[PDB]
RNA sequence: GGGCGUGUGGCGUAGUCGAGCGCGCUCCCUUGCAUGGGAGAGGUCUCCGGUUCGAUUCCGGACUCGUCCGCCA
RNA sequence: CAGUCAAGCGUUCAUAGCGACAUUGCUUUUUGAUUCUUCGAUGUCGGCUCUUCCUAUCAUACCGAAGCAGAAUUCGGUAAGCGUUGGAUUGUUCACCCACUAAUAGGGAACGUGAGCUGGGUUUAGACCGUCGUGAGACAGGUUAGUUUUACCCUACUGAUGAAUGUUACCGCAAUAGUAAUUGAACUUAGUACGAGAGGAACAGUUCAUUCGGAUAAUUGGUUUUUGCGGCUGUCUGAUCA
RNA sequence: UCUUAAGGUAGCCAAAUGCCUCGUCAUCUAAUUAGUGACGCGCAUGAAUGGAUUAACGAGAUUCCCACUGUCCCUAUCUAC
RNA sequence: UGAACAGCCUCUAGUUGAUAGAAUAAUGUAGAUAAGGGAAGUCGGCAAAAUAGAUCCGUAACUUCGGGAUAAGGAUUGGC
């Protein structure tokens, strides 16, 4: 199997878990759950959502 | 020979097969006649690999191949990649491509020396083609057809292009590729010639509905005699 | 006049009446056909439904488009402690059917099985099978005359077995007792096997093995009184309907001047005993083993229990059967797993199955992690961890 | 589908009933396709015949070029936008409903496809896979 | 749906079993408020079978058109 | 709707398929005829919903015949097990088109079904037009607006208890009653059999699908009084916190 | 030219007025007994029985389009009583 | 608060009356939400949804020149 990464939060996606979304510009996004999927549809920036891997990488948290 | 073959009724052989000088690729869900054509014509000198690309029977439109290298999309699984690595000779290089257009047989029309690509490919993918295939690359369209792999059939000796192609585009592409090109049809008038047939230096395989003048044009332009 | 447009009948008439079951343990109405050549073995087993999870396996179907490719499938887990053999019974065959003639019990009966014979256990002198154990502890006098009676008569031998409810996380303390048919050897060999196995435990791998197609017999989940729209699946009446719209409009013609039995009406939904056939066993797990949830490809030592335990059930410290798909009944319910009544080839019942990965994430939410070590490695250190 | 099917298709969750309007992905000059029928659909009282990805439908061009309007023609669904499950268990969906025009044998009226197509459609129709830019 | 009758040249129209006239225009002759005259072309008689010796004609079938009568509370 | 006879049609040949002139029947899903029951009222269109029955079988199963070479088709037998659709117009039944399908067969059950619905039509009282009439008014002529009541009883049906079989508990047997699965596509057989060619099968095998049914909730989606967490408006607790 | 007092003028129309009738042609739709525009030997239109036209207005009648949605495919769930 | 004797909250004043208790089946009455499609439902978009205040831009045919018109159609809005 392959373990994919969340396109919004960077969480690990196990097989059969979450959803996938193909945008009209032929780019693939993978969501681990409806929470990150709905935040993506609400167009929030993952750099400003405090629990995401990209936020913690930006803010040097836990280093 | 332009060999008459069907894929279970399908007269498009370039969709389900990829033929180069060094290897051949065929789909796993194929008939005995379809395998027997490649087995008899190619012989034991050239390996024939039954493969699946990205879980799809279509392999010719998904992959772009060369005698030096093979390009596969990102969606190709590790089991398929390892099976191709074992089955293929050590000379060829297999490298995954991470690119949005992702259907390399449609995107890329290539031979041993020179290649035509889709105009809008990424620069990293162009450099990856030039590295792995060792092939000089041009971004060009065949009379406004961006899918140069589907709308051109190319080999070392010559090339077949789309029938509704401007003549000025024909000498421009011929001078750019350093091979003679003929506008013609395959499979009783189907426009998609690259999807219609596969060709290499000594063999061309086409659909059963490809007529005799079309087959004569094929053997004339590809010098298979 | 005739019905204007044809449509199929709503519901199945062969599952009638849709009433509550007589007991919470469904009856095994038929056992596999005996042949007197195989060794003596049970025909069925008892377990408790624990819950469901997913697996990933590589499909082997030579001709499918998903041949030699990974698929993810839903399996359900049945917790099966080793069952305890107490008692055998023999059945003679009469022109009015099968009839039991004697029942010979084991000597020492545990408290969890003799709680089955009581409604008020806490106020009792616990006098059960006391004079029967007094019939024992002689040499043999009142015992092998009934055993030789079962040998001389009794064309069908069945074994009384009972679960070990105290090994499960259930709070019941009162075991389930059942009859399981023996399907090997002669009548004397059957009763000799039973006599040797009195007061002894039989494990689940002695009766089941992998890639075996089995049947699940259980009582379904109850739902109480239900209207006709969800109980039978009839079409909802339009919005501007006076006096309600979750109904059947015409419940019969003028003649015959009675409501027919075939007309869908409201009543009890669920809690019916069902037998679902052809479920393939993917794993016969051992409870005396770590890395139950590990496969040859995963190879991380984790048990079959998910994070936080099975929801509403608990732990799987005993042996278990991983079986493909859905079985009737909800969690914490007794379920009888039975061998197949016929030999199925089908190129699907003969498929050899080897698992790749088993899901052990939490079912009490959108679980991200399979093991607490993986969760700690991903999240780093927290405030509560010093 | 029916006649021009290259193999079989697993059941995809039906997302396009009769009366649905989808975008017209090819370069044939039509803008949208209006679904009036699904090939191979069954019969049930009150149930609308619905289409999924890779299905062949009967459609009319509601908006587009006047030589394409006001007539029925076969079409092939290439983008679904209602989420469906594969046998590897990913739930996936596009962001719009889209199809292309074809004859009853399945070869495309147009020549190029804009945007992605599904692999369950590209495997089933080779001409769509021939003119398709990206297959996901 | 049924009944009854109808079908001719480019147009209208005459036909007892043995396709004519008029109108359109082809040509020629003839002359304000533009005529007349003379030779022209023009049909598978709605179509298909049988009778006769030969059916526009008699009969049978089909097509087409036009009339008349027709559901419920 | 079904027979009997057979002058003829069918190149030849009554009966493969038909069949004139005659003649024997069946049915009560047509419309009449009659007035037996109901006028101290049995709710008269159509549709929606739902069950069951009939066979005079449209499809599916197995067969017989052909003016059956193959493919397609036609006639007939056992057969009612199983299915018989989505729409535009019209209040409609009916009809007529579009389209899918294996097929889009015909009917009954107080012209099934209004204390099941609806109220478009018809069929009150308002109003307009045309025709008729001096007029009041008339018109299965057209148009528009027009209250759809009651079940808590008995039976029936669906589910639920329960006295009495010395008491109580556990494990069982099975009389009787019900019953369920259905249809298609693709690959291959095979461009094979057959045929002069055009054309072009079938059995076995494999992978899927349609309709139906019984469950189930690992995943995905839906649902939110977990008023669980966060945010936001207005006001009130002097502010803050809450 | 008859008949009669005089013979339907200007306009309008399968119109809320046309039996035949689902009139014929065009358009609208995949498909329209609906709608609109034309035509008129109009059963039985027509001039203060008022004719034709008409901006604005209408809890009036009818048709189409965009948006919108549990009206529907096909149902599911929640709250109060 | 707000344009406002609108709606919502509060002060003075006045009530705290309407048989209650326990559970949360079906069918109701009233209030709601729904993936994908978007009137395919129906006699008929019935019912519901969508739109909504204010500022700026822009506004057709037709007309009795007064209107149509908030036509249609776009953008913005908090706190400091
Ligand atoms: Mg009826
Ligand atoms: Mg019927
Ligand atoms: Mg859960
Ligand atoms: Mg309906």
């Amino acid at each position: 199997m392959k373990v994919e990464i969340d396109s919004f939060s960077g969480a690990k996606i196990y097989p059969g878990r979450g959803t996938l979304f193909v945008r009209g510009d032929s780019k693939i996004f993978r969501f681990q759950n409806s929470k990150s999927a709905s935040l993506f549809k609400q167009r929030k920036n993952p750099r400003r959502i405090a629990w995401t891997v990209l936020f913690r990488k930006h803010h040097k948290k836990g280093i | 020979m332009a060999t008459r073959t069907q894929f279970e009724n399908s007269n498009e052989i370039g969709v389900f097969s990829k033929l180069t000088n060094t290897y051949c690729l065929v789909a796993v869900g194929g008939s005995e006649n379809f395998y027997s054509a490649f087995e008899a014509e190619l012989g034991d000198a050239i390996p024939i690999v039954h493969t699946t690309i990205a879980g799809t029977r279509i392999i010719g439109r998904m992959t772009a191949g060369n005698r030096r290298g093979l390009l596969v999309p990102t969606q190709t699984t590790d089991q398929e990649l390892q099976h191709l690595r074992n089955s293929l000779p050590d000379s060829v290089k297999i490298q995954r491509v991470e690119e949005r257009l992702s259907a390399l047989g449609n995107v890329i029309c290539c031979n041993d020396y020179v290649a035509l690509v889709h105009p809008d490919i990424d620069r990293e993918t162009e450099e990856l083609i030039s590295d792995v295939l060792g092939v000089e690359v041009f971004r060009q369209t065949i009379s406004g057809n961006i899918l140069v792999g589907s709308y051109c059939s190319l080999s070392n000796q010559g090339g077949l292009v789309h029938p509704q192609t401007s003549v000025q585009d024909q000498e421009e592409l011929s001078s750019l590729l350093q091979v003679p090109l003929v506008a013609g049809t395959v499979n009783r008038g189907s426009s998609v010639v690259g999807a219609g047939m596969v060709v290499n230096d000594y063999l061309a395989v086409t659909g059963l509905d490809t007529t005799a003048p079309e087959l004569s044009v094929i053997e004339s332009i590809f010098r298979l005699q | 006049s005739h019905r204007k447009y044809e449509a199929p009948r709503h519901g199945h008439l062969g599952f009638l009446p849709r009433k509550r079951a007589a007991s919470i343990r469904a009856r095994v109405k038929a056992f596999p056909k005996d042949d007197r050549s195989k060794p003596v073995a049970l025909t069925s087993f008892l377990g408790y439904k624990a819950g469901m999870t997913t697996i990933v396996r590589d499909l082997d179907r030579p001709g499918s488009k998903f041949h030699k490719r990974e698929v993810v499938e839903a399996v359900t887990v049945v917790d099966t402690p080793p069952v305890v053999v107490v008692g055998v019974v023999g059945y003679v065959e009469t022109p009015r059917g099968l009839r039991s003639l004697t029942t010979v019990w084991a000597e020492h009966l545990s408290d969890e099985v003799k709680r089955r014979f009581y409604k008020n256990w806490y106020k009792s002198k616990k006098k059960a099978f006391t004079k029967y154990s007094a019939k024992y502890a002689q040499d043999g006098a009142g015992i092998e005359r009934e055993l030789a009676r079962i040998k001389k008569y009794a064309s069908v031998v069945r074994v009384l077995v009972h679960t070990q409810i105290r090994k499960t996380p259930l709070a019941q303390k009162k075991a389930h007792l059942a009859e399981i048919q023996l399907n090997g050897g002669s009548i004397s060999e059957k009763v000799d096997w039973a006599r040797e196995h009195f007061e002894k435990t039989v494990a689940v791998d002695s009766v089941f093995e992998q890639n075996e197609m089995i049947d699940a017999i259980a009582v379904t989940k109850g739902h109480g009184f239900e209207g006709v729209t969800h109980r039978w699946g009839t079409k909802k009446l339009p919005r501007k309907t006076h006096r309600g719209l979750r109904k059947v409009a015409c419940i019969g013609a003028w003649h015959p001047a009675h409501v027919m039995w075939s007309v869908a009406r409201a009543g009890q939904r669920g809690y019916h005993s069902r037998t679902s056939i052809n479920h393939k066993i993917y794993r016969v797990g051992k409870g005396d083993d770590e890395a139950n949830g590990a496969t040859s490809f995963d190879r991380t030592k984790k048990t079959i229990t998910p994070m936080g335990g099975f929801v509403h059930y608990g732990e799987i410290k005993n042996d278990f059967i991983m079986v493909k798909g859905c079985i009737p009944g909800n969690r914490k319910r007794i379920v009888t797993l039975r061998k197949s009544l016929y030999t199925n080839t089908s190129r699907k019942a003969l498929e050899e199955v080897s698992l790749k990965w088993i899901d052990t994430a939490s079912k009490f939410g959108k679980g991200r992690f399979q093991t607490p070590a993986e969760k700690h490695a991903f999240m780093g250190t927290l405030k509560k961890d010093l | 589908s029916g006649n021009g099917a290259q193999g079989t298709k697993f059941r995809i969750s039906l997302g396009l009933p009769v009366g649905a309007i989808m975008n017209c992905a090819d370069n044939s000059g039509a803008r949208n396709l209006y679904i009036i029928a699904v090939k191979g659909s069954g019969s049930r009282l009150n149930r609308l015949p619905a289409a999924s990805l890779g299905d062949m439908v009967m459609a009319t061009v509601k908006k587009g070029k006047p030589e394409l309007r006001k007539k029925v023609m076969p079409a092939i669904v290439v983008r679904q936008a209602k989420s469906w499950r594969r046998r590897d268990g990913v739930f996936l969906y596009f962001e719009d409903n889209a199809g292309v025009i074809a004859n009853p044998k399945g070869e495309m009226k147009g020549s190029a496809i804009t945007g992605p197509v599904g692999k369950e459609c590209a495997d089933l129709w080779p001409r769509v896979a021939s003119n398709s830019g990206v297959v996901v």
